[PDB]
């Protein structure tokens, strides 16, 4: 398997990147009967899902990693077979309602309500139990729920709290409505420091010999990962296999292709500011959108690449960030992203000229 | 309790009693006296005499054969693809011994609400049986009838009824009913009618029933001035403190809903004159943002006051 | 319980239910409980009403211990009853003894099906009663213009013929000639044209036709009463004439046709129907010409 | 046994704290039988659901509740067909006979209650199809609408429903209820705590109860027998430490775009919520006496715009950087 | 039976003499009934003005005890699609009236929720069977009705209820409920009514429930404000004075103290300050433009939630910055 999954902490004691967070998780798992609904939020790739699985392993014991995929089928108002994969475990369930689109309301209203209605009585056990009495449902990407699946959950996880518990993983919990955040215990997961990422990469290159020339090459990957442990571990494997398992100080850091294309677009915007350049930028944006890359991330990386240009004055950057905020708000409240993604670029070139 | 309303009691029975659109009514009279009626589409705003013209033409063209020579179908009757294929086909295939130049008439009232498949089958229906029966479509918006159907028809567009034809018909009804009036009351009735005969007759009937004498005070205390003309006055104000005064006194305390004011403002702005296009598009944008705010739940007076303030801000700049 | 009724001839209460379905297949049905019998009344669009009656003689036991009120009204859904008594009737060949029960306002309507082994018990929820009163749609018994007694089979065949010819609209002609002749016809407007079904003047099909001058007392000859009806309402009695021995037709000057169907004891069916405006007054003369033709 | 938010849910109407203007009115309807149509609206976690659940119990009892109560929430479909069929048929239903025990122990009003919780998520047509349903069968069926945004309820429906506003639960009206829960659970806290919890939880008792439960679960895990301090409460509530906020305002005061951008980039990695740092900056800037009237007037609108953009589900990094750049140029 | 009813349903008018506020509409429909010729009516107005109470009382006056079989009342709670119009309404209009009261009446309540196809099909049922049936259309929004349907209907506008009508109905309610109301409490109730009788009755019922003893106790303005949770007329003026005169710290303290005194929300304070500033003699024409525009955005943001303290500070800053133009 990939080094991101192979070297994954499978227990609460194997976590080694945040210790004030691991202690809070141990405090939560000490008495699992009264565990409230949890909402883990933080940057992407910090280890939020790994920590959720480690907490579930501390609560229900080993075996929560024995995952099987049970394909479900749903029908909306106008008869149409809509399919959702449900990765399930003998003690917990993982669902991604965002994968089915705007119709995640029917998934939340049927699957989650049917799970929350089954008491999970098992053999007797009608009094209580630390495990196997209540159930854990993991809702990955809680941010992409379309404000109606979040309304069907407010009473679902409140009335049926005795037989079900929810642990939802999310980043930047702004599009999560206030009633959902009120019913839940907010758990902040900070990103690992560069020293911690370097230590984890050192452990990886110790278990698998890649012949590290200098400890600085692991630090460069950590600084290029911007706090993303999964990305850092992916670039480690990339520069490992692309250099015959021998990392040198001159080894280039491999970055995603869409990031390079966004940087090229930024340089084109800085160099050429005209209508035809705007049309070429629209072609680049369409090509980027054809790869199912979300438009908010396109705008975010484009803005933070334009703010890194050394030939731009402070007045230009203060206008770029303002246009970025305005068009991000427009993109959030919109249907088609090309209009806003082109308007931001047009205003940027109209300001830089 | 058996007295009919004046709208139906004084519905014209001959083409000579239909005021307004003098040239079109004269042409309908020539069609009635000659007989060779072509396929026709009659369009216009509601209540100007489109239906009472087709029915009177059919009566004056058939007479004793009106019972078996006219098939009247409208929106209240089912007009699917099957009715056209069976009922209309059998009526067209029917052989009736009508005088020379006289043809059967299929009056399809409210043809703008007919489905596309029925309209497409009507193409074959008129193509096969054009020598015996003629079709008379009456609608309010002629584009709702498909172009292949319009190609086989002679389009007759009915214009708005002027203030003189309305006064003539109102005076005829007043003389028939012997009601008391004065000139300003009839002028107010015509002004509130806005080119509508049915509304003018209804307002006159209401005024006579309520008070009896048709003057401006009694007319205006039961009938209201058209709210598009008040919205136009509010949107064309120079300074804000009286546009707000109009919006409050003549639109808010009178009972008009905020969504109604916003929807009327859009149509007023689309037809507003003496305003620059750049001003007009910004006004449309502000009205649309206000419409979104009303539709999202905030139907308050403050949201309309802010819209008027933004309109005045864009006007003065 | 305030009311309890037990029977074994469930085919009677099954045909009674099968006579009610034509008047809508999913709506509320009113049940009137008094000492004389059990009656089901159903109204559609305020233009037609059907009133079957199950007498106390159709039940071995008919207690009705209610004393505070002389009659008890309950409103239940017909779709619940029809959907229920269908799957119950899967093994209807068994000796089933239906037991109706009602304990008053707020209590459900109970329908027990015991087979001496299994006692199925169904409780139907009772709903509030609407504003419309069933006594409005009744003919005035001092204004009858015509009173025809017809057999069940002939009327059923005529209704089935009208259904097969389409019959968007229907007409009823009733003239008594001076000599001895009685004319009763069911003229129809349909896709075909203008079709007429003439009931025979013989006394086996048309037992008694009697035309009055709007007072049900003065029998006159040479004048015909004509009733313009919508066959959508006129076809509601077709399922009731299928088990009818004799059918009584009565109409007043107010435009109400009272169809009386008696089955053989048995269920008594009363259907009241309203008559259309007939705003066009040329079809009347064409009816007269057609009958004279 | 259960989470403290579910263990301490008000069972009766006397356990609902800080809302007396509505509970006093509702208690009088126990002796009478003239309960009107009710519209419960207020901030989240104020006790709207618990109040109706306690009123229903006190009015009917656990046995008559199953027959005299229909509750529809956002977890089930409430379209035009559901409103026009299921709700209308339940309103048209006859009031069931109370038992002798029910009539001898509970008031048993001669009507049923239809509770439409989360009514703000219903469409304008499903709400329009409810007006005559509530009006026609008001003598046999009562309606209770629960929502957070009263603007999402149409004006015709809001006119027919008696409006009950649930006040936000602050440290002045929920401190006794929080102290009761602390005492029954034997939670040891310093002086000042249980007020900082209610200050962080702005108008929400559910979040404060969950915060206290989370603090206790760490306090008994440490096993030192020491009182819970406000620092731990702020740490586990997501509140940014004051040193970091002072660093933010010092970086803002310099006004250099690049250093503020780098600090925001290294701050977003710590996982802090934008709605919390913006709120803390609001308290820092508005209450400070070192800023003039013009600066406060401008920054009030800047913070309002930033909060409004953040509430719409936008990128926190971009909004926070733009806000700090705008303050740096004020 | 009628004593276990909400006051908005218990005090529903049964005759045309109990409908207040709308004098010109009633004095017209009564003459229409007296002559016996009732045209096709259209009732338009704000919610809680008395349109349904007027039409039901009118039908009862015309039909007496035959209201059940002579009136077909279809509203938003029933399906009113194209098939319903083409079947139920058409057979109700086409059939005879058993020679009871001459003409039939079809009341289409909440016709603004009706689809355009049904409203277009109803046009040839309204003007064809008008000899035996009359249509009454009740609506709150006229923009959802087709222009032809508006053309074939006599429009009567139901104005918001005047203060005198509210006082006359309040007197009857107080007499029936043996309640006492102070003149200032009546003033507060009428200003909070916004021309709605249903709100008046709902607030009066809650005020009676609020009283410890329903008799021998008078409902003051304090009781009404406590029950309905509205700011007192002095709190709004104090907040406005603090914002307009005091500095940014004292105004912030005064707003928070006023709000925490009685748990006052921000939206009602915003509306009260807007109403107080409406009758202000501004002299710049930009103070009003900035005030209305900023307060409308704050009001819209409150409707979608967010941080309350930030919104309060935004209100204070918006007022302070808008009044900087005036001087
Ligand atoms: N030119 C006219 N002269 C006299 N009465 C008229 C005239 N135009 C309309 N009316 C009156 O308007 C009423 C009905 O007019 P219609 O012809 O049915 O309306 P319309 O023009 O067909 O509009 P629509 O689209 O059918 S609603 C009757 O009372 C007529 O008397
Ligand atoms: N006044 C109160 N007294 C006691 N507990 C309260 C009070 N208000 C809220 N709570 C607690 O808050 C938690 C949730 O209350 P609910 O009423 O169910 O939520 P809510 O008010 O409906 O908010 P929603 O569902 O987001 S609209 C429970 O643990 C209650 O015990
Ligand atoms: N003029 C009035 N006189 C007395 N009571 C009134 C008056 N208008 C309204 N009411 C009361 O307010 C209640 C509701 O008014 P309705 O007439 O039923 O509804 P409406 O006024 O037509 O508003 P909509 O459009 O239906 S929301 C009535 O039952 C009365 O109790
Ligand atoms: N404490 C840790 N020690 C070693 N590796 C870790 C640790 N935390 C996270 N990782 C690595 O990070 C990778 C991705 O983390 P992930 O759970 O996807 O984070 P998030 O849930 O924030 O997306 C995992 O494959 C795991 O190997
Ligand atoms: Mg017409
Ligand atoms: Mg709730
Ligand atoms: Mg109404």
């Amino acid at each position: 398997s990939l080094w991101v999954d192979k070297y994954r902490p499978k227990s609460l004691n194997a976590l080694s990147h945040n210790e004030e967070l691991t202690n809070f998780l141990k405090s939560l798992s000490d008495q699992p009967r009264d565990l409230p609904h949890l909402l883990l939020y933080g940057p992407n790739g910090t280890g939020k899902k790994t920590r959720c699985m480690a907490l579930l392993e501390s609560i229900f014991g080993p075996g929560v990693y024995r995952l099987k995929i049970d394909v479900r089928q749903f029908v909306t108002a106008s008869n149409r077979k809509l399919e959702l994969n449900v990765v399930s475990s003998p003690y917990h369930l993982e669902i991604t309602p965002s994968d089915m689109g705007n119709n995640d309301r029917i998934v939340i209203q049927e699957l989650l309500k049917e799970v929350a209605q089954m008491e999970q009585v098992d053999f007797q056990d009608s009094k209580d139990g630390l495990a196997h009495r209540y159930k854990c449902v993991i809702i990955n990407e809680a941010n992409s729920l379309t404000k109606d699946a979040q309304a069907a959950l407010r009473r679902t996880m409140e009335k049926y709290s005795k037989n079900i518990r929810l642990i939802m993983v999310c980043d930047s919990m702004s599009p999560i409505i206030a009633p959902i955040k009120s019913r839940c215990l907010l758990i902040r997961c900070p990103a690992p420091s560069d020293s911690e990422i370097s230590t984890i990469l050192s452990d990886v290159v110790t278990n698998e010999r890649i012949q590290l020339e200098t400890k600085d090459i692991l630090k460069r990957i950590a600084q290029a990962s911007n706090g993303n442990l999964r990305v850092s571990l992916l670039m480690l494997e990339s520069m490992a296999l692309n250099n015959e398992l021998a990392l040198k100080s001159s080894s280039p850091i491999i970055k995603p292709d869409w990031i390079i294309v966004i940087h090229k677009l930024t340089r084109k915007i800085v160099k050429e500011r005209s209508v035809n350049s705007l049309i070429e930028c629209r072609a680049v944006l369409y090509d980027l959108l054809a790869h199912c890359i979300p438009a908010n991330i396109i705008l975010k990386e484009l803005t933070f690449s334009l703010l890194d240009v050394e030939t731009l004055n402070t007045t230009n950057k203060s206008s770029i960030i303002e246009y970025s905020s305005v068009f991000d708000e427009r993109l959030s409240l919109g249907n088609k992203a090309i209009f806003h993604l082109e308007g931001f670029i047009a205003k940027v070139m109209c300001c830089l000229d | 309790s058996l007295q009919l309303p004046w709208v139906e009691k004084y519905r014209p029975q001959v083409l000579s009693d239909i005021v307004g659109n003098k040239e079109t009514i004269d042409r309908l009279q020539q069609i009635a006296k000659d007989g060779n009626m072509p396929h026709m589409i009659i369009s216009g705003m509601p209540g100007i005499g489109k239906t009472t013209s087709v029915h009177c033409l059919a009566h004056e063209l058939l007479g004793r054969s009106y019972a078996d020579g006219v098939l009247e179908l409208n929106a209240s009757d089912d007009r699917g693809i099957d009715v056209v294929r069976n009922q209309i086909k059998h009526f067209a295939q029917k052989k009736l011994h009508l005088p020379p130049g006289k043809h059967k008439i299929v009056i399809l009232d409210e043809a703008d609400s007919m489905t596309a498949g029925a309209q497409q089958a009507l193409r074959r229906t008129m193509e096969l049986y054009s020598n015996s029966t003629r079709f008379a479509f009456a609608c309010n918006q002629s584009n709702k009838i498909i172009e292949p159907l319009q190609s086989r028809c002679a389009i007759l567009r009915y214009s708005k009824l002027s203030d003189e034809d309305v006064l003539k018909r109102l005076l005829q009804i007043i003389k028939l009913e012997d009601v008391k009036y004065t000139n300003d009351g009839l002028e107010a009735i015509i002004f509130t009618a806005e080119g509508d005969m049915r509304q003018a007759i209804n307002n006159l009937q209401s005024t006579v029933a309520g008070h009896g004498l048709v003057n401006a005070d009694n007319v205006f205390k039961i009938v209201d001035s058209p709210h598009p003309l008040i919205v136009k006055k509010m949107l064309l104000a120079s300074n804000l403190e009286d546009s707000i005064q109009i919006l409050r006194t003549d639109l808010w305390k009178k009972g008009y809903s905020s969504i109604d004011i916003v929807t009327t403002s859009f149509r007023v702005t689309k037809n507003l004159a003496q305003v620059k296009e750049s001003v007009r598009l910004e006004m449309i944008k502000e009205i649309g943002l206000t419409h979104m705010r009303i539709l999202e739940g905030v139907g308050t007076y403050l949201q309309l006051a802010s819209m008027l303030a933004k309109i005045h801000k864009l006007n003065n700049k | 319980n305030k009311f309890s009724a037990s029977t074994v001839h469930l085919e009677h209460i099954t045909t009674a239910l099968s006579c009610l379905t034509p008047f809508g297949s999913k709506d509320d049905v009113l049940i009137f409980i008094d000492a004389d019998g059990l009656s089901f009344v159903r109204e559609n669009n305020h233009v037609i009403k059907i009133q079957l009656l199950l007498s106390r003689e159709l039940f071995m036991s008919y207690s009705y211990r209610n004393e505070t009120e002389d009659h008890m009204k309950l409103c239940v859904k017909i779709n619940h009853i029809l959907d229920s008594v269908s799957v119950m009737n899967r093994n209807s060949d068994d000796i089933v003894e239906c037991t109706l029960s009602y304990d008053g306002h707020g209590s459900p309507f109970v329908l027990i099906f015991e087979d001496s082994f299994i006692s199925e018990r169904v409780e139907y929820s009772t709903y509030l009663i609407k504003d419309f009163d069933t006594n409005g749609l009744e003919l005035d018994r001092e204004r009858i213009s015509f009173e025809a007694i017809i057999k069940g089979e002939a009327l059923h065949s005529a209704l089935k013929d009208l259904k097969e010819i389409g019959c968007k609209e229907c007409y009823v002609y009733a003239k008594t000639e001076a000599n001895d002749e009685n004319v009763f016809a069911l003229i129809s407007k349909s896709q075909l044209g203008f079709s007429k079904i003439k009931l025979p003047s013989n006394r086996s099909i048309l037992e008694k036709l009697q035309v009055f001058d709007g007072d049900s007392t003065t029998v006159i000859d040479g004048f015909a009463v004509i009733g313009f009806f919508d066959f959508t309402s006129f076809d509601k009695i077709r399922k009731s004439t299928k088990i009818a021995s004799k059918v009584l037709f009565r109409m007043d000057v107010h435009g109400v046709l009272s169809v009386n169907i008696l089955s053989q004891p048995g269920i008594v069916i009363e259907v009241c129907m309203l008559e259309k405006e007939s705003i066009d007054e040329a079809a009347q003369t064409e009816i007269e010409l057609l009958m004279e033709t | 046994q259960q989470p403290w938010v579910e263990k301490y849910r008000p069972k009766n109407l006397d356990e609902v704290t800080a809302q007396d203007h509505a509970v006093t009115v509702l208690k009088k309807t126990l002796k009478s039988a003239n309960l009107p149509h009710m519209l419960f609206y207020g901030p989240p976690g104020t006790g709207k659901t618990s109040t109706i659940l306690a009123l229903t119990k006190e009015l009917y009892g656990p046995d008559l509740m199953k027959s005299r109560i229909l509750e529809l929430n956002a977890s089930d479909e409430r379209g035009i067909s559901i409103v026009r069929e299921k709700v209308k048929n339940f309103a048209r239903l006859t009031v069931s006979k109370p038992s002798k025990h029910d009539l001898e122990n509970y008031p048993c009003p001669p009507y049923k209650i239809i509770i439409l919780d989360e009514a703000d998520s219903m469409t304008a047509d499903a709400q329009s199809a409810l007006r005559r349903t509530m009006e026609t069968y008001s003598g046999v069926t009562r309606f209770c609408l629960i929502c957070n945004y009263v603007t999402r309820i149409i004006d015709p429906l809001a006119s027919r429903c008696s409006k009950f506003r649930f006040k936000a639960l602050d440290a002045s009206n929920a401190i006794d209820r929080l102290r009761f829960i602390s005492e029954q659970e034997n939670v040891k806290c310093d002086d000042g705590v249980l007020e900082r919890i209610l200050d962080i939880s702005a108008g929400d008792l559910r979040r404060g109860i969950t915060l206290l439960q989370s603090a206790s679960k760490g306090a008994q895990y440490l096993g030192d027998g020491k009182n819970i301090t406000s620092t731990q409460v702020e740490e586990l509530a997501g509140v940014v430490p004051h040193d970091i906020l002072i660093e933010i305002v010092e970086k803002v005061k310099s006004g250099d775009f690049d250093e503020i951008k780098k600090y925001v980039n290294t701050f977003m990695k710590s996982g802090w919520s934008a709605a919390s740092v913006v709120n803390q900056l609001h308290e820092y800037y508005i209450t400070n006496d070192n800023f003039d009237t013009n600066f406060k007037n401008q920054i009030s609108w800047l913070l309002f715009t930033t909060d409004s953009r953040l509430n719409n589900g936008t990128n926190e990094h971009i909004q926070l950087l733009n806000l700090l750049v705008k303050i740096s140029q004020l | 039976s009628k004593e276990n009813l909400p006051w908005v349903e218990k005090y529903r008018p049964e005759t045309l003499d109990e409908v207040y506020g709308q004098n010109e509409v009633i004095t017209t429909v009564r003459k229409f009934v007296d002559e016996g010729k009732l045209p096709h009516l259209l009732f338009y107005g704000p919610p809680g003005t008395g349109k349904t109470s007027t039409i039901v009382a009118l039908a009862r006056e015309i039909y007496g005890k035959n209201y059940s079989n002579m009136v077909l009342e279809l509203n938003a709670s029933d399906d009113r699609g194209i098939d319903v119009v083409r079947n139920q309404i058409k057979d109700f209009a086409s059939t005879r009236q058993i020679f009871s009261k001459g003409f039939k009446l079809i009341i289409l309540d909440e016709a603004d929720a009706m689809t355009n196809a049904a409203q277009n099909a109803l046009r040839r049922v309204i003007e064809r069977y008008t000899k035996n049936t009359r249509f009454c259309v009740l609506a709150n929004y006229a923009h959802k009705l087709t222009p032809a349907l508006l053309s074939r209907c006599t429009r009567f506008r139901f104005q918001p209820l005047p203060q005198e009508a509210i006082e006359r109905r309040i007197a009857n309610v107080l007499v029936h409920e043996k309640l006492k109301l102070s003149p200032n409490a009546e003033k507060a109730l009428i200003e909070l009514s916004n021309g709605d009788m249903r709100r008046v009755l709902n607030v009066l019922q809650s005020c009676k429930a609020t009283l410890d003893n329903p008799d021998e106790d008078e409902i003051s303005d304090d009781v009404i404000y406590e029950c309905c949770g509205a700011p007192r007329p002095s709190d709004l003026k104090a907040v406005l004075k603090s914002i307009l005169e005091d500095d940014w710290g004292t105004a912030h303290y005064t707003l928070n103290k006023v709000r925490s005194a009685k748990g006052l929300a921000l939206i009602d304070l915003i509306e009260g300050i807007v109403k107080i500033l409406e009758d202000y003699e501004l002299q710049n024409e930009e103070t009003r433009v900035h005030l209305l525009t900023k307060l409308a955005d704050i009001e819209y943001s409150i409707s979608k939630g967010g941080n309350d303290q930030i919104q309060g500070s935004a209100v204070i800053g918006a007022i302070k910055a808008s009044f900087e133009n005036e001087t």
